[PDB]
This record gives C-alpha cells, structure tokens and sequence, in this order.
RNA sequence: AAUUGAAGAGUUUGAUCAUGGCUCAGAUUGAACGCUGGCGGCAGGCCUAACACAUGCAAGUCGAACGGUAACAGGAAGAAGCUUGCUUCUUUGCUGACGAGUGGCGGACGGGUGAGUAAUGUCUGGGAAACUGCCUGAUGGAGGGGGAUAACUACUGGAAACGGUAGCUAAUACCGCAUAACGUCGCAAGACCAAAGAGGGGGACCUUCGGGCCUCUUGCCAUCGGAUGUGCCCAGAUGGGAUUAGCUAGUAGGUGGGGUAACGGCUCACCUAGGCGACGAUCCCUAGCUGGUCUGAGAGGAUGACCAGCCACACUGGAACUGAGACACGGUCCAGACUCCUACGGGAGGCAGCAGUGGGGAAUAUUGCACAAUGGGCGCAAGCCUGAUGCAGCCAUGCCGCGUGUAUGAAGAAGGCCUUCGGGUUGUAAAGUACUUUCAGCGGGGAGGAAGGGAGUAAAGUUAAUACCUUUGCUCAUUGACGUUACCCGCAGAAGAAGCACCGGCUAACUCCGUGCCAGCAGCCGCGGUAAUACGGAGGGUGCAAGCGUUAAUCGGAAUUACUGGGCGUAAAGCGCACGCAGGCGGUUUGUUAAGUCAGAUGUGAAAUCCCCGGGCUCAACCUGGGAACUGCAUCUGAUACUGGCAA
RNA sequence: GCCCGGAUAGCUCAGUCGGUAGAGCAGGGGAUUGAAAAUCCCCGUGUCCUUGGUUCGAUUCCGAGUCCGGGCACCA
C-alpha cells in the first residue's frame, strides 16, 4: 500500500518500521491509509504546541 | 467531577443569574454582567435552532453542577418514567443533595453546599451521606452532626435563608440546624423562568 | 443423583444462594429441573432474608433426592411448629 | 502416564483376559448348536441348546452379557429349533 | 535453578586479565579442577567455558564466560574476558565488576601490546589490586631465563601507578596441572592462598538505593528475559518495583527472582554477580546497556557537565588539539556511548595533557549522577577519564 | 404494576426542481492507537497460529474389602543393664495409624477450545422399538465350596522403564454346586438364571475359651417402581453460488440369516430397479448452533466475546478394550510427525486444564493464597482432594460514584493580548483575611459473612438391659483464605490531587503574527498564488472532562434491495415479437367441506438477558424478589363469511 | 556478544587506485501575470553518512562510530 505521511518533516527512509491507521487523503489518487506518527520508527514532529495527539508529540 | 474555574464567567455566557457566586452579598453588579462572556463580548450571536438548545442545556447543567455524561443518564430516567419527560428533568435535577442542602440555607453558594455534604457534615434519617447525586426520596429529615453544626461557615449562610424565597415544599427549623424534606417538588413551585421544552428536543434526535 | 443445594449467584463479597433441584454431575451453576425460594446470609433483623417451599421438598425427598449440609439447617429453622 | 491410578490400566487388562475368555466359551456352545442345524434332528440341536441355556443366562446375569442379549440368544435360536427340526 | 544458595564467606569479584594466545581459559579451567578436588567444590571442565562454533574455529574467547569455586575462607566469581584486540567492548564489561585480577605474562614471550593496554583500561574504569601469573614456565628450561621476565613485569605496574615489587609474582604451567601433576597442582593451590593474603575483603554499598547495570540479556525458554549484572549498590527482593532506565526510553517492570550461578536468591545485596527476572518484558526492547533502578531515584539524561582529565603521549592518549564537533566513545558502567563534544567561553582549543571542563551531548540518553566515572576511548586506544560535575538533560 | 413512539444537513448547477450516489450528526465494541492520568465500587480481560512447549500444579479415596502388627508411633506379657523403674528390649490388631501392590467405587463429571460439521449437527414440536451406576419406593432372598493371585521370600534380566522362574497366603476381585419366582423362553407343559459380608455393643445360655448367640448400623443379589439420564426416529425451521444440472450401486425397496441395550442396508444373502432432484439433489466456498447480544419506532439488519443449554474435538490418523454409561483432555494398543533421555539394547511424553514461555500480532494478565463458605469425588465420621470455585495482584478495558477546596475579596493590582492608545480584555481570575478535613497519611475500637463439627450432660427412642447405638435439648472449649477487612473515632494541616480535542459551512467558538498553490490541513464541500476565521504559532473562546480524541467494526439515518415502504415514456430500468409446459392467478349459483382462516382450550415457549414495579450495596453501575413477557409451537373442540378441494 | 555489506548536492547518478568534487533533471532571482506555465535573461543551490589519524594537501589512504541491511551464535 501507499501511506501519507502528514506533519511538516519526517523520519522515514526506504525501510523502518511503521504504525498504518485508516484514512483517505482526498488529494493523491490511490493513496487510502495514513502513517501514524509517535508508534515505532516514524517519531513525532519537533515543535508542535497545538494538536498533538495526532502527530505524537509530548506537553513541553 | 467538577467545573473548578472562573464561575462567574459561565453568568455572562448565558445572560442570566445562575447563583454561581451569590453568598452573603446579595447581589453582584460587579463583573459588567450579561455583554462580555470572553474577549470577544461587544459580538452578538446568530444562534441557530442547535444553539438556543445547546444554550439552555449547558445554562440548565451549570446551574446544578452536572456533567454530560451523569446528564444524560438523567435524561434516560425520566424518559422511562410516566408523565411529562420536562417536568421528570427538573424532579430529578432538584432532588439532589447539595441542591436540597442549599434551599434548605446550609449553604450560602451551591459549591458550598456541594462541599458540606462531601465533608462528611450533612446527615439525613440518622445515616451519614457524602454524594452530592444521592437521589433524596420524599419523606426525608436532613440534618447537621453536632461537630459541624454551630461552626462558623453555616449561622452567616443561614441568615441568606431569610432574604431568600424559600420553597414550600420543604421547611427548616433554624433553632439547632434541622431540616425536614416534606414532599416531592412541583413545576410551578419553583423555576419560572428556565426553558424544559428546549432540552427535551436536544437529546431525542 | 438429584440433589437439593445452593446454586451461589450475586456479586463479589455480597453472594446470594439460589436453592435449587439439580443432578449431582451438573455444575453448581448449571441445569437444573426447577428452583425453590433462596437463602441470603446478609439480611439482618428485617422483613425479608430467606424463603424455602415446603411443598416442593416433600415431592423431591419422597421420590428421591439428598439434602446438602445448608439446606438441611434450613428446614430446621423454618421448623415444624417452632 | 503422570498418576497412580494407572491401577485401571492393569486391572482392565487383567479383567479382559478373564472377560475374553467366558466371552469365547459361551459364543462356541451357540456355535455347537448351529453345527446341529442345516441337517439335524430336535435332539442333536436340543441337546445342545440345553447346555448353552444354563451358561448364557449366569453370564447374563453377571453383566458380561446384557440380558436382553440372552433373551434373543435363546429366542431367535429356539425359532431355528422348533421350527425346522 | 534449584538450590537456594546459602550466605556463607564474603563474595569477591575476580576476573583474569592478558594477552591472546597467553593462558588464560586454561588458567581458569586449572583453578576450576584444582579446587574441586582438595578443598572440596564442584568439578566442571575446560570444554563448559568456553563454547559455540565461533569459539572453535578458530580458539579463541570472545564473549565473558563466567565461573564460581569456592574456598575455605572465601568465595569466588570468575571471569574470563576475550582479551584481543576487536572485542574491548565486552572486555570492559568484565573487567568493571572486577575487584582483584588476575594479570597473566608468559615466561617464554614475555610482556605483549595488549599486557599494556589492559593494565592501561583497568586503572581508568576501576580495578584497585592485582596478580600476576607466569603461565607457561616449563616450555623453558632454566633458571636464569625465567627469572629475567619477573623483572619486566614489576616495570609494568610500577610504571604505570602500582605497587609492582609488592606484588606476587605466582609461577606454575596450566596443563601441566589441568590433567594431575602433584608438584604443579601444589603451585596453584599457592595462587589460592595470595587470592586471600594480598586480595583484601571488598567494602560493599548496602545502604544507598538499589541500582544494577547490565552487562549482557538472556531470554530462558520459560521465564522470560533475563538481565545478568553487578549489584553495585542497595540490595533488591523478590517482589519490589524496578524501573529500568537508560537507552531509548524508561521502562516499569518487577523481580521476578533473582539468582546467582543457577541458584535461587531472596535477598541479592550489593558486590556480587546476580541474574534478575523481568515481568512481561522481551528479548527485542531491553538492550544490554541499560540500568535497572528503583523507582523515583535515577533519571536519564543525555547533556552533561564534567572535568575531564585528557591524557598526554607519557600517561597514554593523544598528541595533538581538536575543537568542537569532536566524537569519541564514552564508556560509563558497562557500555560505550557516542558524544560531540562543546567547549566553555575563552576556550579555543583543547591541548593533550590538561584538565578541563565540558558539556558533553550524547546521542542516546543514559543515566546518571553527580560523583560518577567514566574512560574515553577512540581509534582503538585510549583519550582519557573524568567525573560528572552536574546534570544538565 | 407490566411499552409514552419515526427529525435531518452538506454535496452535481450561473441558478431551479428532480433523479442519484458520496459524506456527517446518534448508539454500541472483547477493541486498538496517540496524548494524558487521583481513588473506590461491579464487570470483564489471545478475536491472530486448533502454531510450538521448559518448569511446577489441575483426581483421587476409604483399615466400615482381608490378610499382613511388611514401614512409622504408642501401649501391654516379659527382658537386660544398673542412677530397681531410670534405661536396653523380644513378642503383641488391643488402639493410633498406614504401604511399591490386590480389591470397591470414582476418573466419562467438573474444567478448556471452536479445528471440523451446511445436517449425522442445532432449534421448536411430536414419536416407539430402548437401556439407566450411585440416589431411592416396594417384595423376597443374602446357600455352600473351589482354585488361583499380586503383595511376600528365593534365585535371577536390565542403565532405566521394567521383568522372569519356583514356592507360600487372604478377601466385598474370580468361578461352579443347591436355591428360586409376577425374572427369561415357549402356543402351552417345562427348561433356565443370583449373591458378600463387614461395623459397635452385650443378659441369659454356650465356650474345643476360635467364639457361638442376640441386636443395631451399614453393607449385599432377584424383580415391578420412581426420578434423573442417555440412545434412536419423523416433521418443519436452520448461510452464500446455477459462471455447480443431473446425482446415486448397498445405491432404493423386499424376503431370509446375522448383529445392536434397542428399530433400521447397521450388515451379508438372493429378489426388485427403484430413490433423490427447478418447493435446488450433487458439487464448490464459508460457518459450531441456540437462549440471547447490538441496532431499529417497529418490521427487520447485523451478530453469537462474557453468563447459560446442545453438539463436536483433545499432538495427526486409526482401532477397539474396561465399564450402567467412552470407542475415553491429564487411560490402553498401533502407525505417523516432533521434541527429550540412553550404558545405542531400547524407553519416555502430549498446556484447545492454571500460571508462564517463545512465536504470530494492531492488540489481552500472576509460574499468588485458601479449602473458612458454595457444590464435586470417595469416605460410618475425623477429615483428605480440587488452578471447579472463592479471593488477591495486574490492565482507565468498560459501566458508575466522589474528589482536585469553600465564602468574602477593586488597587478592577501586576504580567499577557488587542487598540480609535480614550481604553478594552485575560478577570473576583490571582494575592490576602475568615473557615472545612470526603478520599489519600497515621494510630486505636470493630461488626457481617460460620452453617456446623468436638467433649460432656439429662430426657426420649432402642433393647433382656439404667451399656453401645439413634434423636433432642443443654454447658464448655473452639473453627476465617479474604484481613493492616466493611464500618466508626480521633490526629495534623490548602496541605497530596486536570487534561485534549476542536474554533470557514454542515456544528457550539474570534482576532493577531509567521508562511506566500510553498510548507501544510481534511469527514464531505474545499482552504494556501503577499491583509488566510480552513495552513504553523500566539492570546482568547467552545465542547467534552479522568477521560479525550484518532482508527476499525455493526446497525442507524438509507423509503440508497422499498413485506410494512421505491420504481421501469425521456434520469439506471419494458425481453425485438409471438406460441406455450411447469409455476402464479382466476367469472358466477347452490350444496357439503374442515386444509387455509379465524375463535377458544390445553400443555409446552429452560434459567439468566429485555421491559414494569419493588428490595439491597451510603448513591449508582451491580446485585436481586415478584409479575408480565417468552410476538411462538403442537394437539384438541368449534365458527364457517372469504381462500381451496369434490359437487349440482 | 561478533562477522560482513550499504551511504556522493532537493531527487537519479558519473567520479577514485592523492592535487581543492561533476552530469541530467529539479529549484532560486529578474521582466511579463492577480499567481503560475511556456517565452527571455542569470545562478550549483555540496557538513562527499559523522568524526579523528598517516600526509604540505584526503570523497578517493587507515581507524572509530551512526542508523539500516543481511548472517551466526549464548541460553540465570
Ligand atoms: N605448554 C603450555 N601451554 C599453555 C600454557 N598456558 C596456555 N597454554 C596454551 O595456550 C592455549 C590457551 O590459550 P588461551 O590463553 O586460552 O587463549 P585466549 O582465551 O584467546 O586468551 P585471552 O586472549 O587471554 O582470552 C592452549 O591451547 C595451550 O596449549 C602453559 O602453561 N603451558
Ligand atoms: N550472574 C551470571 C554471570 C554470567 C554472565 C554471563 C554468562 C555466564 C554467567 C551467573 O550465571
Ligand atoms: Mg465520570
Ligand atoms: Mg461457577
Ligand atoms: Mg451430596
Ligand atoms: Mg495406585
Ligand atoms: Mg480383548
Ligand atoms: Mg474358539
Ligand atoms: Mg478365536
Ligand atoms: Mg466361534
Ligand atoms: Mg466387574
Ligand atoms: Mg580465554
Ligand atoms: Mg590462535
Ligand atoms: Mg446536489
Ligand atoms: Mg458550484
Ligand atoms: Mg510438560
Ligand atoms: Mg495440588
Ligand atoms: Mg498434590
Ligand atoms: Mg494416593
Ligand atoms: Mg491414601
Ligand atoms: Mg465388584
Ligand atoms: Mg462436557
Ligand atoms: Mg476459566
Ligand atoms: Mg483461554
Ligand atoms: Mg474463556
Ligand atoms: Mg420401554
Ligand atoms: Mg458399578
Ligand atoms: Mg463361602
Ligand atoms: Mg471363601
Ligand atoms: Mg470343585
Ligand atoms: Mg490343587
Ligand atoms: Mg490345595
Ligand atoms: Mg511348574
Ligand atoms: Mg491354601
Ligand atoms: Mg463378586
Ligand atoms: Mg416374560
Ligand atoms: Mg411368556
Ligand atoms: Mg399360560
Ligand atoms: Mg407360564
Ligand atoms: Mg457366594
Ligand atoms: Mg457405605
Ligand atoms: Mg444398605
Ligand atoms: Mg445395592
Ligand atoms: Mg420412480
Ligand atoms: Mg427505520
Ligand atoms: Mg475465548
Ligand atoms: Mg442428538
Ligand atoms: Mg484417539
Ligand atoms: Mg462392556
Ligand atoms: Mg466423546
Ligand atoms: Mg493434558
Ligand atoms: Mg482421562
Ligand atoms: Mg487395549
Ligand atoms: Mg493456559
Ligand atoms: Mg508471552
Ligand atoms: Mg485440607
Ligand atoms: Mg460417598
Ligand atoms: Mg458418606
Ligand atoms: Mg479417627
Ligand atoms: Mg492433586
Ligand atoms: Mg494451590
Ligand atoms: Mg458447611
Ligand atoms: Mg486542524
Ligand atoms: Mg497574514
Ligand atoms: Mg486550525
Ligand atoms: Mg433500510
Ligand atoms: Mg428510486
Ligand atoms: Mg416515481
Ligand atoms: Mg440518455
Ligand atoms: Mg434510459
Ligand atoms: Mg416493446
Ligand atoms: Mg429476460
Ligand atoms: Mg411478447
Ligand atoms: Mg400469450
Ligand atoms: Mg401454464
Ligand atoms: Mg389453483
Ligand atoms: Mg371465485
Ligand atoms: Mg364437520
Ligand atoms: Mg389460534
Ligand atoms: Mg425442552
Ligand atoms: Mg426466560
Ligand atoms: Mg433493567
Ligand atoms: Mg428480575
Ligand atoms: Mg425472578
Ligand atoms: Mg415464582
Ligand atoms: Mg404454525
Ligand atoms: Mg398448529
Ligand atoms: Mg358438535
Ligand atoms: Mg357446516
Ligand atoms: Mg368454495
Ligand atoms: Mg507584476
Ligand atoms: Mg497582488
Ligand atoms: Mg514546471
Ligand atoms: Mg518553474
């Protein structure tokens, strides 16, 4: 399958293992799953205050 | 469990005298009332139909001390009970506890009351109780233990009682601090003001 | 073999005993012909706390069927004329 | 096995051995009587049939043999007899 | 697993120390035989320490394999360390739980590269006495040769800070006595007696809360994983709350049970080499580096303040500057660790042979406090050791 | 005292009304994930590999089955040392007890899991040809001998598991003999069929002093019983596919022999060439079924974790044996695979019992304590056994309760944010003065779950008997895993105790900076091209709050498979048109008719779950009493308009 | 625990056996446009995976790491 990588900057390169949810972009033809970020290999985004849940990231 | 915020700020919201932050001054006018709820205050809503629901709801559950959840475990009570599911809400609502310490007069705020009764103060039939949703059946005789009773938070909050409007449906002996829940309360008894009809509509959807 | 005997139902700590006509085999809380009443240890002095039909017992017990350690104390303290 | 009621195991094999063995006797002595049938007079037959009854019925009754079993072994047989001969 | 092991004589920690190919795993399976049969321990071979195909091959150790024989007045727990030039990194693990060695020179060759080296690693990381073995002897028939190598060994320790004359100097073959030759069997029975008369009785930490770093995982087919490791401080009990701490994150877990040498423990105190049991936690996540604490104590970090002693050409380090960016190997408790390194204000260059401070940023965090210790390495040689100053994270 | 129930919105267009998909609001889950976490109460906690297993642990039990005092601990006739009762010690069922092993009865239940199975199964309702251990009603008997045969020696085989030979010995193990009948067979006359004693106490008589004899208790075999079981049979109901249309040879039926507890192609022997199939056989895929659960206004739709009934399986394939009952989870025998052991000859074992492991995985727990209660196994009882159970731990994984202060508090302080720089706003928020002490922390009082069992004592039964035995009061000494229990009292003191989504519309809630079709968001429409309410941050707000979101999953809304409840001129949809077999439907009058139909009656519709009213945990989840409900199903008796038959 | 392999500008790749790094595609700036594309005029836009050593000088010579790749084992 073909995973959106969402946030602004990423970890993953050719391997490393990842956590895919559910969820269509609407946007890129094909693309239906959504790579979670924080689970496993694919860590958070540096410096995101607001939403974090979605996106994997701590309180500061 | 609780709000445990700016209370007064949830009066400005909705409009209205919630008796939030009354206590032993009578009357506020000192948080310019009714046309700032946040920063934006000089704004005046739209409101479709899901927001004048949404509004007497949310003005209803603050006025009491209640949660969604606990909420509409609430509703579901009255929706099984017989006769009309509006007037079954409040039935439910003022048959509380802390709601039933606070017309009595223990109690100059509704958090205050809230508070006396987990405390360990408020006793009824003889049997010591801490929950604010003990579900208070008529034909009850509330009462204060002899630790709490002539302290000095209730003798002040007592006197509140007497500027109050003081419902029929109860009576208080103010002599050693007893109470006598004598019946159920009725519609026209008490509210007069606060819309039933709107809150049944929200949850049947 | 049948058998008179508490069924044990309730919550944890607060059990309540379903006096129950069952096979021996069968498990405590598996088939059985038929109840009759209920034994609660946690009554107290009040108005209700046990129940046993003594119309039921003569019909099991004059065919055939044991009585358990417990239910044997019950027809006891329901008693005769006592 | 992990237990000491493996006594079963020895005890049905000792049992079988003496169960086999009553079990054989009494099915030739029905066998002795069907030898006197096909071409037999009510003699050779009875005579027979009259030294399986007393042995079928004391294994009947030991439960070896389920007497509803005998019932027909002596039935169904004495309809060959009685019959034919 | 079985016996309870009683709580009789005082636990040291011993560990052989020297060159490839210069007795070492025939030394151990020596005193292994030799004591199992006068004083009465249990027997064990040669063949059981070291094992696997890669160890076979060629010959040659390369994991730590471990040893327990007892004493009259004491008890012992051996360790056989690799010794060559690839594997340091587990060289150091065994030789930090170490409290007295057992240092082996041969009589034929003499002092080697790596003799230096090890003696070298000791110091830094923290290894307060020693013994030397000649371990070969009778390959060489004569009095004067032998003795001439006793003397370059005393120039060893002296030289690089210890007592050196002080020291005895045991001499005796291992296979000569390995196989029963009553006059060499008699010599290493010798080597058992300075083990207690130079050797004091180690003073243990059972007072201050329990930490124990791990050396190296196992996973037993049935329990779970398990963590070997020296108790270096506290005591731990079946059944108390252990919160792992150091690479990747902070686990929560509890004792299982504790063990020493295939033998059950209620009570494993501080000193002594100990197997613990994990809770519900696999071979993939715990990763040999990392510490068990008790909970609340410890904290990782990973940005460190600290006076680090930089060696010199004369000590055994380097002979030329660096500035920041600079990213040599860290070796705390067991594990090493990468670093860059960042200078204070009015410092532009770091020249060998001078004390200092830095903060140092590693790359994975690992726990630690104000007071601990640690030996640089980089290019398979030495740089220098220092003390943490304060915590930073 | 038992039903008071049905909402819409966005989205095709320049706009409109249709048609129609798509999306959203609500419930729920065995859930996971990400961010966060204080307690208590009751529930739950391998959905994937029925993949593989180290370790411990899940079924034993009686001397009331009889020798044996084989071991062990006491006593007693007697002995030897010497501190002549202090110690050595041989005999003794007279007690306590208790064997490698022979018997009796249990292991087939209780537990676990859904691999198979689309009908052999399951559900509902009937049925004739059956057996049913202990429990238990009744009527009689309960005669007398035999051989062995394990223990136990001996001599021996072996590493071990585990034998072998030759002797001795008991019985409720085993076998004949008399003795039998409403038991069995035959048309009848007849023939035939069974057993076991143990256990406590004792007056007379009788003692070869072995005891006979009485007596109670239990215990024993024959039969008609009872109940609970279990076996079998038929009817309907019980998934998807016709891009699966013909299958079937013991196949379908007979007569005869055998076999089964019992009927039957269950099985041989002829005889006969039928039986199933469009009201779906065969074949293929998928699947344990049901009570129920979730959802729905209901009809339905989905589902069958947990609690409970049935079936099926126990390393894979197969077979029988022992038993009343198994073709047997922790039995036997074979083969296979796969681990262990070995002295290389040969032998072990089965976690889809409880814990735990690795592995698979998005993902699910302690290698705990207890028989104190509740049944379960054997027991006269005393007890002993139990990962059935009852607790404890772990896990916000659910459902629910209480927390996280409470009044007063204007200089409308300070700091942040906006600005028309006048001020607004964060905000009675905060700081102070008056006051509590739920729950956490500490120390004391302290129930209720425990009903019984043990000894002794008087009476009533029982007997020759004030003795034992059976029953009933009645005194004493006690029996608790949970347990620092539930609960109560005091002690100190604001003390220990709040997040995380969203803020263009649907949908409650606004500005300012940063970025400039870039970076990014999103459930739909869509936002971003230098003044962004949609992106990132900031302050403010909204809704939830010890939970909140995200993901997946089922119904719902969807009258978007429409029976209730849609359509088919042009939106998707009338075969190109006829003839016509099965199939559906049928003008009209008078009969009868009891199939539809309706009406009543009876039993059944397991219990829980649901709904109504009560009772109990301080309240609620939770538990629980009663009733209705279990919309049905089978038969029985009617009504006879309408449907159908045969009629005129 | 150890054996090996892999890493060159935003992506896809030449380069070397010591002389100070290229190719194509992309992207940035200016004129046009509300903003782009094309059209016209100018720009490598590089920690040679990171870091030390042998050298006057290293992507290219030699160590030590990083994460990832695949291989082999130990079993308190
Ligand atoms: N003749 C003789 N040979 C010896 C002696 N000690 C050791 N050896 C030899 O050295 C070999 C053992 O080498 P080890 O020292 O065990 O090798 P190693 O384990 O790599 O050594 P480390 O690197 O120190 O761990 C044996 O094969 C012996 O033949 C001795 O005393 N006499
Ligand atoms: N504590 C361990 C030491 C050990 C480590 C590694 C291998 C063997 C032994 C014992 O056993
Ligand atoms: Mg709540
Ligand atoms: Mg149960
Ligand atoms: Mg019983
Ligand atoms: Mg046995
Ligand atoms: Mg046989
Ligand atoms: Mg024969
Ligand atoms: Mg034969
Ligand atoms: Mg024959
Ligand atoms: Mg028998
Ligand atoms: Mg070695
Ligand atoms: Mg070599
Ligand atoms: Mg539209
Ligand atoms: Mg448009
Ligand atoms: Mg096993
Ligand atoms: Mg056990
Ligand atoms: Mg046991
Ligand atoms: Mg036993
Ligand atoms: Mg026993
Ligand atoms: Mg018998
Ligand atoms: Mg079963
Ligand atoms: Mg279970
Ligand atoms: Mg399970
Ligand atoms: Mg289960
Ligand atoms: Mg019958
Ligand atoms: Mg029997
Ligand atoms: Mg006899
Ligand atoms: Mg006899
Ligand atoms: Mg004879
Ligand atoms: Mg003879
Ligand atoms: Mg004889
Ligand atoms: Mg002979
Ligand atoms: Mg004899
Ligand atoms: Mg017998
Ligand atoms: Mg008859
Ligand atoms: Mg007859
Ligand atoms: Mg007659
Ligand atoms: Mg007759
Ligand atoms: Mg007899
Ligand atoms: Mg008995
Ligand atoms: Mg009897
Ligand atoms: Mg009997
Ligand atoms: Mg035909
Ligand atoms: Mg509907
Ligand atoms: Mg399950
Ligand atoms: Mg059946
Ligand atoms: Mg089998
Ligand atoms: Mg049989
Ligand atoms: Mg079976
Ligand atoms: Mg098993
Ligand atoms: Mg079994
Ligand atoms: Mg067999
Ligand atoms: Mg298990
Ligand atoms: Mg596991
Ligand atoms: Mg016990
Ligand atoms: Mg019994
Ligand atoms: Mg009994
Ligand atoms: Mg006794
Ligand atoms: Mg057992
Ligand atoms: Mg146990
Ligand atoms: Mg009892
Ligand atoms: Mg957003
Ligand atoms: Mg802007
Ligand atoms: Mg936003
Ligand atoms: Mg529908
Ligand atoms: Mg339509
Ligand atoms: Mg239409
Ligand atoms: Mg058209
Ligand atoms: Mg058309
Ligand atoms: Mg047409
Ligand atoms: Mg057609
Ligand atoms: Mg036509
Ligand atoms: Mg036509
Ligand atoms: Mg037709
Ligand atoms: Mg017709
Ligand atoms: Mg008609
Ligand atoms: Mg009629
Ligand atoms: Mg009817
Ligand atoms: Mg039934
Ligand atoms: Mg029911
Ligand atoms: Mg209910
Ligand atoms: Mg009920
Ligand atoms: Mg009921
Ligand atoms: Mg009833
Ligand atoms: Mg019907
Ligand atoms: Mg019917
Ligand atoms: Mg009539
Ligand atoms: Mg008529
Ligand atoms: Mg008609
Ligand atoms: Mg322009
Ligand atoms: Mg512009
Ligand atoms: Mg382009
Ligand atoms: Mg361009």
């Amino acid at each position: 399958v073909t995973s959106y990588i969402g946030g602004e900057g990423h970890n993953l390169q050719e391997h490393s293992v990842i956590l895919i949810r559910g969820g269509r972009v609407k946007d890129l033809p094909g693309v239906r799953y959504h790579t979670v970020r924080g689970a496993l290999d694919c860590s958070g985004v540096k410096d995101r205050k607001q939403a974090r849940s979605k996106y994997g990231v701590k309180r500061p | 469990a609780r709000y445990l915020g700016p209370k007064l700020k949830l009066s400005r919201r909705e409009g209205t005298d919630l008796f939030l932050k009354s206590g032993v001054r009578a009357i506020d006018t000192k948080c310019k009332i009714e046309q700032a709820p946040g920063q934006h205050g000089a704004r005046k809503p739209r409101l479709s139909d899901y927001g004048v629901q949404l509004r007497e709801k949310q003005k209803v559950r603050r006025i009491y001390g209640v949660l969604e959840r606990q909420f509409r475990n609430y509703y579901k009570e009255a929706a099984r009970l017989k006769g009309n599911t509006g007037e079954n809400l409040l039935a439910l609502l003022e048959g509380r506890l802390d709601n039933v310490v606070y017309r009595m007069g223990f109690g100059a705020t509704r958090a205050e009351a809230r508070q006396l009764v987990s405390h360990k103060a408020i006793m009824v039939n003889g049997r010591v109780v801490n929950i604010a949703s003990y579900q208070v059946s008529p034909n009850d005789v509330v009462s204060i233990r002899e630790k709490a009773k002539k302290q000095s938070r209730v003798k002040a909050a007592l006197e509140l009682a007497e500027q109050r409007e003081k419902p029929t449906w109860l009576e208080v002996d103010a002599g050693k601090m007893e109470g006598t829940f004598k019946r159920k309360p009725e519609r026209s008894d008490l509210s007069a003001d606060i819309n039933e009809h709107l809150i049944v509509e929200l949850y049947s959807k | 073999m049948v058998t008179i005997r508490l069924a044990r139902h309730g919550a944890k700590k607060r059990p309540f005993y379903q006096v129950v006509v069952a096979d021996s085999r069968n498990a405590r809380n598996g088939r059985f012909i038929e109840r009759v009443g209920f034994f609660n240890p946690i009554a107290s002095e009040k108005e209700e706390g046990t129940r046993l039909d003594l119309d039921r017992i003569a019909h099991w017990v004059g065919q055939g069927a044991t009585i358990s350690d417990r239910v044997a104390a019950l027809i006891k303290e329901v008693n005769k004329a006592a | 096995n992990i237990k000491s009621a493996k006594k079963r195991a020895i005890q049905s094999e000792k049992a079988r051995k003496h169960n086999a063995s009553r079990r054989s006797m009494m099915r030739t002595f029905i066998k002795k009587v069907y030898a006197a049938i096909e071409a037999g007079d009510k003699a050779a037959a009875q005579k027979a049939f009259n030294e399986m009854q007393p042995i079928v019925d004391r294994q009947a009754a030991k439960g070896l043999i389920h007497k509803n079993k005998a019932a027909r072994h002596k039935a169904n047989l004495t309809a060959q007899i009685n019959k034919l001969a | 697993s079985k016996e309870k092991f009683e709580r009789t004589k005082p636990h040291v920690n011993v560990g052989t120390i020297g060159h490839v190919d210069h007795g070492k795993t025939t030394l151990t399976a020596a005193i292994t035989t030799v004591l199992a049969k006068t004083y009465g321990g249990a027997a064990r071979a040669f063949n059981q320490i070291d094992n696997a195909p890669e160890e076979k091959a060629r010959g040659i150790t390369i994991n730590t394999s471990h040893v327990e024989y007892d004493t009259p007045t004491r008890h012992y727990a051996h360790v056989d360390c690799p010794g060559a030039a690839d594997y340091v990194k587990n060289m150091i693990t065994g030789a930090a739980q170490m409290d007295g060695a057992i240092l082996v020179v041969a009589a034929t060759d003499g002092p080697m590269p790596q003799t230096r080296e090890h003696i070298l690693l000791g110091r830094q990381v923290g290894v307060p006495y020693i013994i030397v073995f000649l371990n070969k002897c009778d390959m060489v028939d004569d009095e004067e040769l032998l003795e001439l190598v006793e003397m370059e060994v005393r120039e060893l320790l002296s030289q690089y800070d210890f007592p050196g004359d002080d020291t005895p100097i045991v001499r005796g073959s291992a296979l000569k006595a390995l196989e029963g030759d009553a006059e060499w069997e008699a010599k290493i029975l010798e080597l058992a007696g300075f083990l207690d008369s130079y050797i004091p009785e180690p003073e243990r930490a059972i007072d201050k809360p329990f930490l124990l770093p791990i050396e190296d995982v196992f996973s037993i087919s049935g329990r779970g994983t398990v963590v070997t490791g020296r108790v270096e401080r506290g005591i731990i009990k079946v059944g108390e709350e252990v919160e792992i701490v150091g690479i990747k994150e902070t686990q929560k877990s509890t004792c299982t049970g504790v063990e020493m040498f295939r033998k059950l423990l209620d009570e494993g105190r501080a000193g002594e080499n100990v197997g613990v049991l994990l809770r519900g936690i696999k071979r993939e996540e715990i990763e040999r580096g990392q510490v068990l604490a008790k909970p609340g104590t410890i904290k990782p970090h990973t940005k460190f303040e600290s006076e680090v002693y930089i060696l010199s050409k004369d000590e055994g380090g380097r002979h030329t500057p660096f500035f920041k960016g600079y990213r040599p190997q860290f070796y705390f408790r067991t594990t090493d660790v990468t670093g860059t390194i960042e200078l204070p204000e009015g410092v532009e260059m770091v020249m060998p042979g001078d004390n200092i401070k830095m903060v140092v940023t590693l790359i994975h965090p690992i726990a630690m406090d104000d007071g601990l210790r640690f030996a640089i390495r980089e290019g398979g040689r030495t740089v220098g050791a220092g003390v943490v100053a304060k915590v930073l994270s």
